[PDB]
């Protein structure tokens, strides 16, 4: 005799493994939203609250790929997120507003 | 949110009948699409007669008003030999100009979709599920097998036999909030003027603001330049500028102070309108041809002009 | 390819009721009984709170619900 | 692998293959909506997003916000409906969380996420669970329950062809996932069917088993008759009016509406058992294998013969032995049985 089995059945071919790195930075978010120094403090409290809670229940695991610090895409996107619109200007010689 | 849910769930057959065959599915789909959508038919085609509109009841810019879209501003700087007659025809600079798109000679019907002309039965204080039942009953009570409303439903302006069962009557301040509504549906143009000259009212003939006309007439219209008759030249207007005051006519209308108000009627359209209900046509046609067809058919009729009326803002959703 | 499961429609019979109240009938057995007609619901009607809110305050309240 | 596309290579095996280079993602870039919002409205929209990411990761799920669908589908080269199954069964691991900067007005964090995507070979939707019922046999006095050992656990039927599946190494990530699925044939006594083993086991008399089915019928297996139901062979029973059978109430079922069926129809099968199956099952005191579906008369007999011969006559239970010989002889030679039974009671 028989009874229904409503759940699907999947036959495995293989498994693909991926590593994604997520980078968060409040200053980039505060600039686009035209925030004030009072609300910047709220943004900062709010983001730490959520991130810390996640940090507090997850132990570390070794993953057998190379160090991100050696990869171009990691170097290019970290320099951008920190120093994209930062410049240094040098006067021909020092002269102040008169 | 909806797409994310769609992206992890495969389909499953459930062994009941098709919703498309069930009354409650047909009635709640027609409602959610066409509840407050109506079609009005003129006795014969007749457009709004003038291109200039005197309407002092509305407060000028100096909350935002909808009629400010049609407000001619008085500018101090103009080009050389510039006249209103060149640009805004016979309109009085500092009042309102009605475009030729809202004054078409061949327009026979007006199609609108808004809940802002219902008589006192409708209240936003009440519950959605009440306000549904209330409308759903009224539309059943005011109809008989077709989608044509009974003359009782209309206001006394649009029909001799109207008793405001469904619709209220358009008032004097409605022009400020809902311009197109008035310009397309009013049977007669009524003026409201505190301009020195109208109805032969002379400054002597009067038998902070007090007894005074808002805008007095100057000698003539002129410009003057300094060897640069092209871009920047001073302009001298034919009337005064209301920028300083800007509340005069609005405060006058509400009667905070006495003033020489002028009002003149001009008949546009015959009081014999006919009004169809697109919610009642959806229910009736879906019993014969099935909802999938009727829905698609009536959704195209809302896009007859090229802009769909149901996606316009609620107060401005009136089309000829 | 276009998947669609018959996992809840495999047996080729169905026992239906005309009212939820009918489930308490004493001479029914232990099985699956379906209510015959679908329940149709508009969210606008269900969520009263949003109706009386305005601007982005209305938008953010719906986001939380969805 | 050097590219996600390389996972579809035909001469790969069943294992874990890692993409060689990390995927680097800035949230500012991902969340467009916030970019155009202002003040606290921007702040509250981000809060909702960060609180949802946290909720997914606690359940070991993937939040597909931070990865393009078009990109993944283009690379994997799958259909719209395959992608739905792939995204439902994928699982996440958080392998580090690091705060990179901390001012009173500014912060920055980094998160390491590791994903494992099962790529399907085949998906099976219309499935049935097997339930072995068996058959009772009354042999040389002993009541015995007999069962076939089927080489499958699931029957599948998508359209018209029925298929018999044997699963191995299975888990549950919402759906059932198996490493090994072998397609088999049902049991029979022929070259084109399976040659399955048959188990016997001794049971206590009287035996009664009644299972209420969901559609409103009853499954019955019983050592004795009641309400006209034959004994020893099982059957699916239905009644037109409520009545008491085997000391419980068999109710009339509620009228049903007919829909398209997907019920399997197994092939029929005759099965010859050894003459003394009841004595073989009794002297083991456990469930024991007695034949195969497709065994010869000669092999079947030369199987408990030596065992059975060595249950010989003894000085200490001659009467109890003689009574077994009679019960064994009754069907073969009824005249001899009646004699032996007499010399027993003397
Ligand atoms: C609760 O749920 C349970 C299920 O869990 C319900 O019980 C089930 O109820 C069903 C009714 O809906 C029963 O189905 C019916 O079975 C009848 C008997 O079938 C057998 O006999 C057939 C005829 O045999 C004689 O005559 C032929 C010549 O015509 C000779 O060759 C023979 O020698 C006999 O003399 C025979 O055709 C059947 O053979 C098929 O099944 C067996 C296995 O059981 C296979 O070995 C065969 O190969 C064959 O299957 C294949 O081929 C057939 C076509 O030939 C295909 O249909 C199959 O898919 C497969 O490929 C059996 O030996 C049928 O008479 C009866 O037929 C009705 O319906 C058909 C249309 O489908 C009409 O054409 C007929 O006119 C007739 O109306 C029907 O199929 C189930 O048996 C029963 N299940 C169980 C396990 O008991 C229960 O009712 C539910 N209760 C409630 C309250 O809801
Ligand atoms: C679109 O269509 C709507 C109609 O659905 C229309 O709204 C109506 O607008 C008119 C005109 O403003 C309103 O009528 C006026 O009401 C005035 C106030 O009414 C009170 O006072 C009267 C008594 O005076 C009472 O009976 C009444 O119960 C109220 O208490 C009223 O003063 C107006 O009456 C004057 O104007 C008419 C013009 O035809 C005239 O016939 C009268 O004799 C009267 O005298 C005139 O006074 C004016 C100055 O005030 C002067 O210029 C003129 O020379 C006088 N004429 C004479 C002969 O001496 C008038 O009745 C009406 O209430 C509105 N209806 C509703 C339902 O609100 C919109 O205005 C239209 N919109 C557009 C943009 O076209
Ligand atoms: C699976 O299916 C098989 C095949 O059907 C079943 O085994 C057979 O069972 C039947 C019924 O019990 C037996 O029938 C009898 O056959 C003999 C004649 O057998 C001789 O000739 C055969 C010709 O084909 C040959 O196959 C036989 O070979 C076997 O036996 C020899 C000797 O032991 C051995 O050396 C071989 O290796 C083979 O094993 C053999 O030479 C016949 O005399 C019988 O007649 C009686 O019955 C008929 C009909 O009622 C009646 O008219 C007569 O008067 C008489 O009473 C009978 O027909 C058949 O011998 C079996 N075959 C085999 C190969 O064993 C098996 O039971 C099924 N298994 C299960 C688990 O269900
Ligand atoms: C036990 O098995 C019986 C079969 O031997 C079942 O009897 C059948 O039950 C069905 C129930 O749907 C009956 O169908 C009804 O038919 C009558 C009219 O009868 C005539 O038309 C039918 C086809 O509709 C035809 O089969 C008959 O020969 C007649 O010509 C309708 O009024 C009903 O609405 C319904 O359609 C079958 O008629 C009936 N068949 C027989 C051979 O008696 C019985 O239900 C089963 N009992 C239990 C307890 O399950
Ligand atoms: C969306 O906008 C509309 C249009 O402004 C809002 O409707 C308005 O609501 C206010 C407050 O409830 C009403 O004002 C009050 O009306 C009552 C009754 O006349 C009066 O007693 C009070 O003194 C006050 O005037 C107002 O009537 C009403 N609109 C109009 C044109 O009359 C609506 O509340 C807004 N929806 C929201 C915030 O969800
Ligand atoms: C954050 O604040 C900045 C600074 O005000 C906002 O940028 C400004 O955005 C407005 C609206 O889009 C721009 O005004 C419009 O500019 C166009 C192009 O010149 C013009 O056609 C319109 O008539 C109107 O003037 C404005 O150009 C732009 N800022 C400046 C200084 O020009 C930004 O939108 C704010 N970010 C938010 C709300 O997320
Ligand atoms: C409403 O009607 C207009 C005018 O017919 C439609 O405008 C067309 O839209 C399609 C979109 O694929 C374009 O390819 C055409 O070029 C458009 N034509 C013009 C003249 O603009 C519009 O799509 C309709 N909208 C709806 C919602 O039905
Ligand atoms: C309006 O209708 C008239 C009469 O049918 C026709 O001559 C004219 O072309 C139409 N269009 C305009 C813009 O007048
Ligand atoms: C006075 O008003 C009447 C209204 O009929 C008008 O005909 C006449 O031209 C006006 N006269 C003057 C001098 O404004």
């Amino acid at each position: 005799y028989y009874e229904p089995h409503p759940e699907p059945i999947v036959v495995k071919e293989r498994v693909l493994g991926l590593s994604q790195i997520l980078m968060i930075n409040s200053e980039n978010i505060a600039n686009n939203a035209n925030l004030t120094q009072e609300v910047k403090k709220l943004l900062t409290e709010m983001v730490n609250e959520e991130m810390q809670s996640l940090s507090d229940v997850m132990i570390d695991f070794e993953i057998p790929l190379g160090d991100p610090r050696d990869q171009e895409q990691y170097i290019h996107r970290k320099c951008y997120q920190e120093f994209a619109n930062c410049y240094l200007v040098k006067y021909k010689e020092p002269k102040p507003w008169p | 949110e909806m797409q994310s849910l769609s992206d992890v769930m495969i389909d499953f057959e459930i062994p009941l009948g098709d919703p498309r065959d069930q009354e409650q599915y047909i009635h709640r789909k027609c409602y959610q699409e066409f509840a407050n959508c109506y079609l009005v038919k003129y006795k014969e085609p007749k457009p709004w007669p003038k291109e200039g509109l005197i309407a002092d009841q509305c407060p000028l810019p100096g909350n935002r008003q909808s009629i400010w879209d049609y407000y001619i501003k008085v500018e101090s700087i103009r080009p050389a030999n510039w006249t209103t007659k060149s640009k805004y025809g016979q309109a009085r600079l500092g009042s309102f100009y009605i475009p030729s798109s809202l004054r078409q000679i061949n327009v026979s019907h007006v199609l609108f979709c808004s809940d802002q002309l219902y008589s006192k039965w409708y209240n936003i204080e009440n519950t959605i599920e009440q306000n549904e039942r209330f409308l759903l009953n009224k539309l059943n009570n005011l109809t008989s097998g077709t989608s044509v409303l009974k003359k009782r439903a209309l206001p006394k302006d649009w029909s001799s036999q109207g008793k405001n069962a469904l619709f209220r009557e358009i008032n004097v301040l409605d022009i400020c909030s809902k311009p197109e509504s008035v310009i397309l549906l009013n049977t007669s143009y009524y003026s409201f003027s505190l301009w020195e000259g109208d109805c032969n009212f002379t400054k002597d003939m009067i038998s902070p603001y007090a007894c005074r006309f808002w805008r007095s007439k100057n000698e003539k219209e002129e410009t003057k330049c300094r060897d640069g008759e092209t871009k920047r030249c001073l302009y001298y207007p034919l009337w005064d500028s209301p920028e300083s005051t800007y509340d005069f006519g609005y405060l006058a209308y509400q009667k905070n102070f006495p003033s020489p108000i002028c009002i003149e009627q001009q008949k546009i359209r015959d009081q014999d309108y006919e009004v169809y209900s697109l919610y009642q046509e959806c229910k009736i046609a879906s019993k014969a041809y099935g909802i999938d067809t009727v829905l698609f058919s009536l959704k195209n009729f809302l896009n007859y002009t090229g802009t769909p009326v149901n996606e316009m803002p609620n107060a401005r959703a009136f089309v000829g | 390819a276009k998947l669609r499961s018959m996992g809840y429609a495999l047996t080729g019979a169905v026992q239906t009721l005309s009212q939820i109240s009918d489930i308490n009938d004493e001479n029914l057995q232990q099985g699956i009984y379906l209510l015959r007609d679908h329940v149709i619901t508009l969210m606008e009607a269900t969520l009263h709170d949003i109706s009386v809110m305005e601007g982005m305050f209305a938008v953010q309240h719906l986001h939380t619900h969805l | 692998l050097s590219q996600i596309s390389d996972i579809n290579d035909e001469n790969l095996q069943q294992g874990i293959y890692l993409l060689r280079d990390h995927v680097i993602t800035l949230m500012e870039a991902t969340l467009h909506d916030i970019s155009v919002m202002e003040g606290m409205f921007a702040v509250q929209h981000l809060h909702t997003h960060l609180n949802h990411l946290k909720t997914m990761l606690l359940e070991r799920r993937i939040d597909w916000t931070y990865m393009s669908s078009t990109w993944l589908q283009q690379q994997l080269q799958k259909s719209d409906d395959e992608m739905k199954v792939i995204k439902r069964i994928a699982r996440s691991l958080v392998y580090y969380v690091k705060q990179t900067h901390s001012s009173p007005t500014a912060t920055a964090w980094e998160i390491g996420l590791y994903y494992e995507l099962v790529i399907p070979k085949h998906i099976y939707l219309n499935n049935w669970n097997v339930v072995n019922i068996g058959h009772l046999v009354k042999s040389a006095g002993q009541l015995t329950h007999v069962t076939i050992a089927h080489p499958y656990e699931i029957i599948n039927k998508e359209c018209v062809e029925t298929i018999y599946l044997h699963l191995e190494d299975c888990t549950r990530q919402d759906y059932v996932i198996c490493d090994v699925v072998k397609i088999v044939q049902p049991c029979g006594n022929s070259s084109d069917t399976s040659d399955c083993p048959v188990w016997a086991e001794a049971v206590k008399e009287p035996f009664v088993q009644v299972n209420p089915l969901k559609n409103g019928s009853y499954l019955v297996l019983a050592s004795s008759t009641d309400c006209q139901i034959p004994p020893y062979v099982p059957s699916i029973v239905t009644v037109n009016e409520t009545t008491s059978c085997f000391g419980l109430d068999f109710k009339r079922p509620l009228v049903a509406e007919e829909r398209l069926s997907f019920e399997p129809r197994l092939p029929n099968l005759q099965l010859r058992l050894p003459h003394l199956v009841g004595i073989i099952a009794k002297i083991k005191g456990i469930k024991i294998e007695v034949t195969s579906s497709g065994e010869s008369i000669k092999e079947q007999i030369e199987r408990a013969k030596a065992e059975l011969l060595r249950l010989d006559i003894h000085e200490g239970d001659t009467p109890a032995w003689i009574q077994q010989l009679a019960a064994a002889t009754k069907d073969v030679w009824p005249a001899a049985a009646s004699a032996l039974q007499g010399i027993g009671n003397f």
